[PDB]
């Protein structure tokens, strides 16, 4: 949980 | 209120309108314009903190690069290799190669290829003289192999300003600077990136169509494990309303950036980008920053991008737990069919 | 192969058939019979380890209780309170009260009520003499407040045998023993329990219709946060094939347990249980055991109950993360609509 | 993960 709403860092590169 | 990107701006020195409507492609959806403000305007700062798009007309963010062009860059951009995508159509759908494994039934529409700047300029000069239908798009991160003048110009960017932005917004580090050089008419289909981006226009004009995070159900992104992850499955030129019904409820914010403008593309916001038709080649350098970290206690209800983050994670979890990405859909369907739908 | 529960067994001493077909309710689905084996039969042990139903005809598991009946129990079962569910219809859909919060729009079909055994026997004797349509069902765990003889009888159970089962199957501890006393015709709608169960029949006859874990998509359980969690939404008497299409692909294993029989109901297996029509009251004592723990490295692909476990957990996670159970469906729908379905 | 496929212990009681 809340370890759920965290994101990543992916971009179109 | 569907002004679009607004009326074509008048160029200084009565040099006529920068661009005109006929250079913009046509779409089935309506758009309202993104505010074009001054970096000193309190409203702009307001929009950035609130994570809403805004075109900043006077940052001087990439002032030194405004003199860039094919000859100049070729002249001293370095000897390194430049990633270059080619394609039959005007749409350059980005695909994650490391994920191509999962979907062996995916036929790339655009193919990548390393080469020397001078090579790109040639391949670009050939089609340009032979009137070919092929299209190219240079998308390369700015490394070390960069030329001496380019490194000089790079130092001329307005770091004072952008760095303060990184500090005020609590953003994370600058992950990279992508150099994009495209041919008039080129299109990057709607997708959303997971980082904060300052899109600084250098040469030519680009039309930017953005959509808020809460329009996730209208843009139908590909599955997280699919190569086209984060891209919209909807074909804007020919939207399939049968498969994508909610695409008829889509409303985007639009604008046309020109040399000197910096468009703030908030993290998770969808963006569709096109180089104006018959507008010549375009040059842009973007800045990517990891977003600010999750606050102590997450308030409720959740913001739209948080939900998108959650959905993304659920899909990744099922992908690992099930031991195979393709069983994700079936499990998800078995979960809702006749229970939640 | 759709023998059902098999032909009515012939009672010893030529006392005629124990029961007959007309006492069984009619349903739209087909069933194959559950093996009726001997505790000494290698096949039975085989089925138990493989987690497949099986009726064990000679365990003597609850030998001392075979003499139980209303008078005997009332005579010395204790003074404690006994949970007692009442209902208008013959279907006693179980509902989790602690979850009734989430769905304020749920109207209980069966209401619970504490009382003394002698009270249940009276309320039961009244309807029984006044020919009422009301139905009762005593479902109470066997506590401490138990009478002296009952505690004696309890000691007479075949712990040697059952304990070895708990050891061979690596099961966890015995969580409880539920005492169920129902009226002829009473039905417990299809549901699945999260524990291993040894269902020991004591008085009267019960028809048990079980379904394997892999028939999850045909039984449409209620949402995990709903009070009727783990129960099938499908009304067996009048199946709604529009909402529950896959219920037409349902195939269950059936059998009729009588005094002395023990039905192994594997964890996660769906079961529908009914007291034969005009068969008198029924008495059963079940044994619930936590299943064996998850193995070192989980092999692939997953077993059906593991997937069900996963689905259940995903729903619980979204329930907490979203801060509200009712947003689960919407998020799930937004996730698949036009992406995985 | 696998903290995913683990179960609970709920019965109709
Ligand atoms: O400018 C483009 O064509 C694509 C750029 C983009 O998607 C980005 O910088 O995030
Ligand atoms: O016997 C019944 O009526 C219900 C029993 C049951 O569902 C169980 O013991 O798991
Ligand atoms: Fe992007
Ligand atoms: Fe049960």
């Amino acid at each position: 949980l809340e370890d759920l709403i965290n994101s990543h860092a992916d971009v179109n590169a | 209120v569907a002004s679009g990107s607004g009326e074509p701006r008048e160029e200084a020195g009565a040099l006529g309108p920068a661009w005109d409507e006929s250079q913009l492609r046509s779409y089935s959806f309506p758009t309202r314009p993104i505010p074009r403000l001054s970096q000193s305007d309190p409203r702009a700062e307001e929009l950035i903190e609130n994570e809403e798009p805004v075109v900043l007309t006077d940052t001087n963010l990439v002032y030194p690069a405004l003199k860039w062009d094919l000859e100049y860059l070729q002249e001293n951009i370095g000897n390194g290799d430049f990633s270059v995508y080619s394609a039959s159509t005007h749409k350059f759908l980005y695909y994650d190669e490391k994920k191509m494994a999962n979907f062996q039934n995916f036929k790339p529409r655009s193919n990548r290829e390393e080469m020397k700047f001078h090579e790109f300029v040639e391949k670009l000069q050939d089609i340009q003289q032979r009137g070919g239908e092929e299209r190219l798009y240079l998308q390369q991160t700015l490394n070390d192999t960069v030329g001496r003048k380019i490194v000089m110009d790079f130092l001329g960017f307005n770091w004072n300003w952008i760095n303060k932005q990184q500090g005020k917004r609590g953003w994370g580090q600058l992950t990279s600077n992508l150099l994009l050089i495209g041919m008039e008419g080129n299109v990057t289909p709607a997708h959303y990136d997971e980082q904060q981006n300052f899109f600084a226009q250098i040469k030519g004009y680009k039309r930017c169509i953005l959509f808020p995070p809460d329009q996730f159900e209208c843009l139908y992104p590909y599955p997280v494990h699919h190569p086209c992850d984060r891209q919209s499955q909807v074909d804007f030129d020919n939207p399939d309303y049968e498969r994508f019904p909610n695409f008829q409820n889509v409303v985007g914010y639009e604008t046309v950036v020109g040399p000197g403008d910096v468009l703030y593309i908030p993290m998770y916001w969808w963006h569709h980008i096109e180089s104006l038709l018959n507008g010549g080649i375009t040059i842009t350098v973007n800045f990517w920053y990891k977003g600010a970290p999750t606050p102590k206690r997450i308030e409720y209800p959740l913001k739209a991008h948080q939900k998108v983050a959650i959905m993304r994670n659920i899909e990744k979890m099922l992908g690992e737990a099930l031991g195979n990405p393709q069983e994700v859909g079936p499990l998800l369907n078995t979960m809702i069919k006749g229970r939640y739908n």
